[PDB]
């Protein structure tokens, strides 16, 4: 029961939430993303510099 | 194992029953 | 006249005031009686299977 | 004779005053059987929250 | 009552035994005791069982069902 | 229903009788009932059910 | 009932204190019987009594 | 062995039943 909705930017899909506080009469909003990240094999790249 | 009491048969019938009746020449019979 | 065309289901006079009735009135206590006692039943039913 | 619309809209205000103070309960369960019937979430409505 | 149960829990220090009769005293007294003290708690409704139409409830003020717990709801932790 | 139990002979196993219903134990253990001298009166079963 | 206000720069009111709801009744009460009792003999209503109503 | 206790097969029964009273001057009795 707290007002949501989502938005998209490059691909990505972000969750906002909107609600408030009473007592003290304030309103405040945030926004959400997680993230996950995986390494397959780590013989298929890295760092390259110029030799000289 | 679970069991069901009469009471809670019983009133579903009833209300079951009761539903369809309070919910309704030729022209006079229609509601 | 008043160009306000009113549409009654079932109307009646009873004290000083108008009432009016349709056809879902009657049967609200039945309905959310049922309601309650199946879903009794399906908790009574899940709480234990075997 | 009411020469301002100050005065006359104050007769106004009263005049729907009294027409809604009789005219509550039948509105309301009108309203209520409405609901009951239509809304797919209402025949459970005044106890939507418990535990 | 309280005499009675001392000496029941103190008897045994001068090592002596109760007789019957002293212990069917015990327990009257006891019993005597326990009888001005019941509680029988009188069970509630359950919460979201219906009120009668015949009640006349109203909009504003709620009781379509009888009263119970009503949620806490934050925006802060998620909890969900 | 639900099952009626001694305080001694229950407890201590509360978490294996809790979730009877979401996993599937072999089996559920309990305790007998004994007399103040430690004699065994009653077997493993629950005292009684309730109506 | 009757109620009280409180005034704030900004609205937050989560230190102060709140109105409460005190509720209270009139009670009415009822008295004694008022009573007119006559009586008169058989005989005399047969002989002396006329225009009763 | 294994048994099926009485509420279980109620509740089939009950479900059975309703899904097909709630899912459904000739033309008018239609659906």
């Amino acid at each position: 029961s707290i007002d949501s909705a989502v938005a998209t930017y490059e691909g990505f899909s972000i969750r906002v939430h909107k609600y408030a506080d009473g007592d003290a009469n304030v309103q405040k909003m945030r926004f959400d993303l997680l993230p996950a990240y995986v390494c397959f094999n780590p013989h298929m790249g890295g760092q390259f510099f110029g030799n000289p | 194992p679970a069991v069901m009491n009469q009471a809670l048969a019983a009133l579903l019938q009833q209300t079951s029953a009761d539903i369809q009746e309070v919910t309704g020449m030729n022209r006079a019979d229609m509601a | 006249h008043i160009p306000l065309i009113p549409v009654y289901g079932k109307r009646w006079f009873i004290d000083d005031i108008e009432r009016v009735e349709g056809h879902i009135a009657k049967a609200m206590d039945p309905q959310r009686l049922y309601n309650l006692q199946v879903s009794m039943l399906a908790d009574t039913a899940a709480q234990d299977p075997g | 004779m009411a020469e301002t619309l100050e005065k006359k809209h104050e007769r106004i205000m009263l005049r729907f005053d009294r027409a809604y103070s009789p005219q509550k309960e039948v509105r309301e369960k009108c309203i209520e059987a409405t609901r009951f019937a239509r809304v797919p979430g209402g025949q459970w409505e005044g106890a939507t929250a418990a535990g | 009552a309280v005499g009675y149960q001392l000496l029941l829990r103190m008897l045994s220090d001068y090592s002596l035994e109760p007789t019957p009769q002293v212990l069917s005293n015990a327990q009257r007294s006891y019993d005597a005791l326990m009888t001005d003290t019941l509680v029988v708690p009188s069970m509630r409704r359950r919460g979201d069982f219906p009120v009668g139409q015949g009640n006349k409830y109203d909009v504003f003020t709620s009781d379509r069902y009888y009263p119970g717990d009503l949620p806490l709801i934050d925006g802060d932790i998620p909890n969900a | 229903q639900i099952p009626i139990v001694g305080m001694e002979q229950i407890r201590g196993l509360e978490k294996h009788w809790e979730a009877r219903n979401k996993k599937r134990p072999a089996f559920l253990p309990l305790r007998e009932v004994r007399d103040k001298s430690g004699n065994i009166i009653a077997g493993a079963t629950p005292a009684g059910y309730t109506q | 009932h009757q109620f009280s206000s409180l005034r704030t720069p900004t609205g937050d009111i989560s230190g102060q204190n709140k109105n409460n709801l005190i509720s209270g009744k009139a009670t009415g009460r009822v008295g004694n019987y008022i009573t007119v009792a006559v009586e008169y003999q058989q005989l005399e209503e047969a002989i002396k009594l006329n225009q009763l109503e």
